[PDB]
């Protein structure tokens, strides 16, 4: 039995790492949180600091308001009874307005109004959070790859709750807030559109989802396999290729006839991942707006 | 034929079987005893599929489908045109996959690297075997296995899932999915983070891993670190597949009713089963 | 219709993306070479991308890739066959010569630096005030090789400062000199540190570092390559 570098054998700690300054407004960084020896078996032991800032406050406040709007509705459905709250937790659901209200904001609170309010808070929370992925990279002089990647997830989310409902002409088309009910929504969506297995954009989204797990398993295992040569120091391997980056490339060249570089594996990574929700959001957006029935569409190929 | 840095690694040694007999390359591909075994198994498998195609009477890739024996055959053999070909192709597939893993091991040994990759791959093989071997055996027939066809295998997924109602309600399936989604999330973030550091704003120097830790602490109050993220991606993707295999091995064996009804155990707990109000009272 | 147009467009896009990705991934190691180091006739269907330049921090310069490739070191191997595709035998001691799984790359003979321009990796004794925070502290333990003989004793841990992690153990040998052992290549036990890669007689051959309180990227590669190489090359002196 050799050591496999899945968990560390020895942890070390030094002074709290307060991070790089670059152009960051240091007034907006918290102090350091605690140190978790538990976390430190697998990852970094240190928590914080975090960056606050007013955009930060906005997203958090908004996000909490989204969560609390749904939670207050759930308590109401539980008849204010804690026992029934916990019993029926996964069964409660905050539902969008009936089709009859179309896209108007004129539905009663108990019948869709509250769904729109929660949705409003979610919209500001997510988009202000997106702004933050851009601005935190900016302040550090970094590329904007995170915000670009996040935008692909946002695209599926926007398609589901906002763009598709608007294009269909009613909020009733959007997803309910509930554990079981969002699953029922998902099953129903496929049934009602003639089986999503016939939507080529759904099959693509799947190829990328499975491909993401194939690729992260490949990359994670490769880096661990060459960690005995410092492979996880990927930035310096990019700048100055070492025997880690060479053995990794050659493992794959010898196995499957081609290989990556230390930089370029990260490009296969980002694209494999973002194409999950890119193709996904396209497949959903087309569903019901342009194509009523994927099986039928697939029979004509078009 | 060689990467510029490749020759110094192409030494003899590392083989598991055959000593030096198969210790060589073909263009970029390492061979080894397991390269020979993979070729044999894959070739036979592919030839048998082409034969199954002839017996089916089509050459269209969107139509070729190799179905396992019908349920009446149980766990016995079946005539070639009626399930036997599936059975042989499945042995070929298994041989090819396992040979591929063992060949990856020989490559690890020649390269002086850890065995993490074929270890990880063995999870995918175990999931394939859950569907074609373990589950059908426990259920008592080969016919519960999926057919080898591009669209027919999807018919199988749909038919199998709806046998138990909305399969979303399988709780092991819920965990599997969560790991799949989280894995893709982490893949996006890892790719983005490294690239954002290696490719900074125009004219700026490459950032360091200090900057990567910093970006993520700024963003969410934590950074797992450069070792941790590769541990994580590996864990998330293998966990997704472990729970996928789990979710199927228990379906049609220990649980065979509508998965949605499994959740009643929580609702029916004595302390609250009978309190009025809510959804279930 | 619009869905047909979308899907057709997507596949065109995807072909473009894969072309982009494959060529990005040819920024190192190409053009392909024959076994003798000359350019291979067949370079495949993807051409080299236009060069890009990385600006390195702390005055270290730039890296432009693709760029002229060369090993920048002698490779002590020779053909074992009269045609392409067979193994190349070590002409000397492959552990000493740094080939096969003992290979090292001619990386820059400077230490990796943190974001503040200080040495990324330091002996813990020189790293204020880094300390073991969990797990068995290896400092002081005897170090055993795969021949089950004691090769030395641990005298420090070399730590990555910005990432707060153990990177090497510093091991003092019978002659009083030390060597670095990659943390990934040792097993810390209650009474010993065990090193399966090396028999005790191979510890003296671990590449040394030029300055006792820093390690350069070149030196790390020689050390790590040498230790990993023992898996294949010390197999005769191992031993269950
Ligand atoms: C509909 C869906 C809705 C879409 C929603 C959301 C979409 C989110 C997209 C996610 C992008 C992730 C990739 C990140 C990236 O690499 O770009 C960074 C890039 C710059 O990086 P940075 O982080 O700022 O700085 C670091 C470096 O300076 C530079 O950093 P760098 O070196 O990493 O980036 C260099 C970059 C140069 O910068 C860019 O402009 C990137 C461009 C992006 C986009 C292409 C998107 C395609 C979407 C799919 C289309 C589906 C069709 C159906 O080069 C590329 O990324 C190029 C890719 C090659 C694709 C080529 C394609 C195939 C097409 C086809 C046909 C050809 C032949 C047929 C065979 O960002 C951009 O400038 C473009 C982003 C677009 C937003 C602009 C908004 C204005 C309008
Ligand atoms: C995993 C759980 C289910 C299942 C659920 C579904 C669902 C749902 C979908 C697919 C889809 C795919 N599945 Mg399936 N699929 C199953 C098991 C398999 C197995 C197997 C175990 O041997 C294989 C080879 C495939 C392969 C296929 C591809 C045709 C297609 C894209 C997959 C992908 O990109 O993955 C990620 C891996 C990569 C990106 C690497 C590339 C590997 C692929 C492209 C290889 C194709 C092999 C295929 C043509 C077989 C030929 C073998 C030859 C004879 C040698 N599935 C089981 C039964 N699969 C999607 C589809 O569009 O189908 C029409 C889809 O929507
Ligand atoms: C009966 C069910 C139907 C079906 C109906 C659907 C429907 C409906 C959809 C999918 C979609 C998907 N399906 Mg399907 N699906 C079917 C069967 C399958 C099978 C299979 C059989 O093996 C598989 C593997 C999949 C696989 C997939 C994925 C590839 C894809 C979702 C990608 C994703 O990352 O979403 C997860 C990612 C997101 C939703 C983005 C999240 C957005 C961000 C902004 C999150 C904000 C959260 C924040 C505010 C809350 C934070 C809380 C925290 C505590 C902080 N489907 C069957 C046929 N499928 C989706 C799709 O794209 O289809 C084309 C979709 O809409
Ligand atoms: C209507 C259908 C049901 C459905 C019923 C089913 C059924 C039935 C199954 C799943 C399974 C899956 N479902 Mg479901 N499920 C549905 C809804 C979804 C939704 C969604 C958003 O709605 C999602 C995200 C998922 C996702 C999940 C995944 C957890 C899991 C598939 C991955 C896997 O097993 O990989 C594991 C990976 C493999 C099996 C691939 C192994 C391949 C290797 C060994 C070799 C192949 C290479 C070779 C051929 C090379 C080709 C040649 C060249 C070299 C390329 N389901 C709906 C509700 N689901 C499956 C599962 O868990 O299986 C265990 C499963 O059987
Ligand atoms: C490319 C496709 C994949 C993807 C990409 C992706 N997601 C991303 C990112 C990217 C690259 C971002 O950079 C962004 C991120 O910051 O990640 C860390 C994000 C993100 N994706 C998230 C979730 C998510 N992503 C999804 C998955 C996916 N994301 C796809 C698979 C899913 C699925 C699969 O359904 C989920 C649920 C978030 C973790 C984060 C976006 C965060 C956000 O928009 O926040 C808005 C709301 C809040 C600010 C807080 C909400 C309140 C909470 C409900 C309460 C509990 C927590 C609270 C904050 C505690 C604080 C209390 C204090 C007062 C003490
Ligand atoms: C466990 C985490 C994920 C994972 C990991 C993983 N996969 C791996 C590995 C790892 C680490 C590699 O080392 C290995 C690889 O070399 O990758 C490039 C591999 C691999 N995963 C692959 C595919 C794959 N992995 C998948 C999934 C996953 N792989 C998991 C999600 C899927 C899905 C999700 O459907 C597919 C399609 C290959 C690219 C490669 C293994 C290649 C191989 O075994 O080659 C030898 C065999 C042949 C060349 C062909 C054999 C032909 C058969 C005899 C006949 C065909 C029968 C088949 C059953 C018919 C299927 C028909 C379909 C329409 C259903
Ligand atoms: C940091 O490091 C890293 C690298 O390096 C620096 C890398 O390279 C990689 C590798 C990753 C990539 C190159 C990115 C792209 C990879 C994917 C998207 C994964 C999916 C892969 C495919 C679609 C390719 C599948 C092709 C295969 C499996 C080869 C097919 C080979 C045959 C023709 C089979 C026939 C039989 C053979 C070859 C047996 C051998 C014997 C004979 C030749 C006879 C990773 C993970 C990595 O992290
Ligand atoms: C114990 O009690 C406490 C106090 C702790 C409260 C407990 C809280 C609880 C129990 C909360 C439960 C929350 C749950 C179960 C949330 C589940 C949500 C799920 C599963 C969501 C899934 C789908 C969501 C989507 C796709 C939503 C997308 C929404 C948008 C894109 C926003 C669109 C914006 C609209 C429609 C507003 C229009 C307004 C303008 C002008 C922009
Ligand atoms: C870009 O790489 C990433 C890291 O950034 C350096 C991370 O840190 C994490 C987040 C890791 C964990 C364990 C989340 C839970 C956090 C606590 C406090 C237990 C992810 C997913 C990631 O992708
Ligand atoms: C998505 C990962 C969530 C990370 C959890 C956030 C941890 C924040 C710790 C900040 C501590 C601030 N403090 C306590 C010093 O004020
Ligand atoms: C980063 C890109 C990696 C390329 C992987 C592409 C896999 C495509 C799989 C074909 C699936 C086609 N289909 C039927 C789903 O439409
Ligand atoms: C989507 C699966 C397609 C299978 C092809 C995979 C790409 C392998 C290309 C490597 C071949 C290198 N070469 C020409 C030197 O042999
Ligand atoms: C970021 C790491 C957290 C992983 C989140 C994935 C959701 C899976 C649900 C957790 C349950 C898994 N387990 C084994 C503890 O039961
Ligand atoms: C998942 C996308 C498909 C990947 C296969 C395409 C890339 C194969 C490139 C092989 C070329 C290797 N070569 C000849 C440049 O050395
Ligand atoms: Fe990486």
């Amino acid at each position: 039995a050799e050591y496999q570098n899945i968990f560390s054998q020895v942890q070390v700690r030094g002074p709290a790492d307060l991070g790089m300054t670059e152009d960051v407004n240091l007034a907006n960084r918290s102090g350091v949180g605690p140190f978790s020896t538990l976390l430190g078996w697998f990852g970094n032991a240190q928590l914080g600091p975090i960056y606050l800032g007013s955009l930060g406050v906005l997203s958090l406040f908004s996000g909490l308001m989204w969560f609390f709007t749904i939670g207050i509705w759930f308590w109401y459905q539980a008849g204010w009874n804690p026992a029934v709250f916990l019993r029926d937790l996964f069964f409660f659901s905050l539902e969008p307005p009936a089709p009859e209200y179309g896209l108007s904001f004129a539905a009663p609170l108990k019948e869709g109004g509250l769904w729109l309010i929660a949705s409003f808070f979610m919209f500001v929370a997510v988009w202000s959070w997106w702004g933050r992925t851009y601005l935190r990279a900016q302040a550090l002089g970094m590329g904007k790859h995170t915000a670009w990647a996040f935008l692909s997830a946002i695209w599926l989310w926007m398609v589901l709750g906002f763009i598709r409902p608007i294009l269909m002409g009613s909020w009733s088309e959007a997803v309910p807030y509930g554990i079981f009910s969002h699953l029922d929504w998902t099953n129903n969506f496929s049934l009602v559109h003639g089986n999503l297995f016939y939507n080529p954009f759904h099959g693509l989204s799947i190829a990328f989802l499975y491909g993401s797990a194939l690729l992260f398993a490949m990359h994670g295992a490769t880096i661990l396999a060459v960690s005995r040569f410092g492979g996880e120091r990927e930035l310096e391997q990019i700048a100055d290729r070492g025997t880690a980056a060479e053995r990794a490339a050659l493992f794959w060249r010898w196995t499957m006839g081609f290989n990556a570089t230390m930089e370029g594996i990260h490009r296969w990574a980002i694209w494999m991942a973002v194409l999950v929700t890119l193709t996904g959001g396209i497949g959903i957006l087309l569903s019901g707006t342009v194509v009523d029935n994927w099986y039928v569409w697939g029979q004509n190929h078009g | 034929a060689l990467l510029s840095f490749e020759r110094k690694y192409r030494v003899p040694g590392g083989t598991l079987v055959g000593g030096n007999l198969f210790d060589f390359w073909v263009g970029p591909f390492y061979v080894g005893f397991f390269g020979v075994a993979t070729f044999f198994f894959a070739a036979l498998g592919i030839i048998l599929i082409a034969w199954s195609a002839v017996l089916q009477g089509t050459w269209n890739p969107q139509l070729i489908s190799v179905y396992p024996p019908a349920l009446e055959y149980g766990l016995g053999g079946a005539p070639l045109a009626k399930g036997g070909l599936w059975q042989i192709i499945t042995i070929c597939a298994t041989g090819a996959f396992v040979s591929w893993a063992l060949r990856e091991v020989e490559i690890c040994r020649k390269l002086g690297i850890g065995y993490h990759i074929p270890f990880a791959f063995a999870f995918a093989i175990l999931a394939y075997l859950t569907l074609v071997l373990f589950r059908p055996v426990m259920m008592g027939a080969w016919g519960y296995a999926f057919p080898y066809g591009i669209w027919t295998h999807l018919d199988w997924v749909s038919n199998t899932g709806y046998t138990y109602g909305n399969f979303h309600y399988n709780p092991a399936h819920m965990i599997a999915i969560s790991f799949f989604f989280t894995n893709a999330l982490a893949l996006a973030l890892h790719g983005a983070l490294v690239l954002s550091a290696a490719n900074p704003e125009k004219g700026k120097e490459m950032r360091t891993p200090d900057h990567e830790d910093t970006f993520f602490r700024d963003l969410v109050g934590y950074s797992i670190g450069t070792l941790g993220i590769h541990r994580l991606g590996l864990l998330l993707s293998l966990s997704a597949v472990f729970f996928s295999a789990l979710c199927m091995i228990i379906t049609g064996t220990i649980w065979f009713d509508q998965w949605v009804d499994w959740w009643q155990w929580w609702v029916k707990l004595p302390w609250w089963a009978n309190i009025p109000g809510g959804i279930n009272g | 219709d619009l869905a047909s147009l979308a899907i057709y467009s997507f596949w065109i896009f995807l072909a473009g993306l894969i072309y982009y990705l494959q060529t990005e991934n040819m920024r190192e190691g190409y053009p392909l070479e024959n076994e003798d180091g000359t350019p291979a006739a067949n370079q495949g269907p993807f051409p080299l991308p236009k060069p890009k330049t990385f600006i390195l921090p702390h005055g270290r310069g730039t890296l432009t890739v693709p760029g002229p490739e060369s090993e920048d070191r002698p490779i002590a191997l020779a053909r074992t066959a009269v045609s392409e595709g067979f193994p190349h035998a070590p002409t000397g001691d492959p552990m000493k010569d740094g080939v096969g799984p003992a290979s090292w790359v001619a990386r820059r003979d400077l230490p990796e630096l943190d974001g503040h321009g200080h040495n990324k990796i330091k002996p813990m004794k020189a790293a204020a005030g880094f300390h073991v925070s969990a797990g068995k502290n290896p400092i002081g333990l005897p170090v055993r090789g795969c021949d089950l003989e004691i090769a030395g004793k641990v005298v420090d841990i070399w730590v990555d400062i910005p990432e707060q992690m153990a990177r090497f153990l510093e091991v003092e040998l019978k002659d009083g000199s030390t060597r670095l052992l990659p943390m990934q290549m040792v097993k810390v036990q209650s009474n010993r540190v065990h090193v399966n890669a090396l028999s005790s007689d191979l510890f003296a051959g671990i590449p040394t570092i030029k300055s006792p309180t820093e390690v350069t990227l070149l030196e790390e590669d020689k050390i790590c390559g040498y230790v990993a190489g023992g898996l294949m090359y010390a197999a005769p002196k191992r031993k269950s």
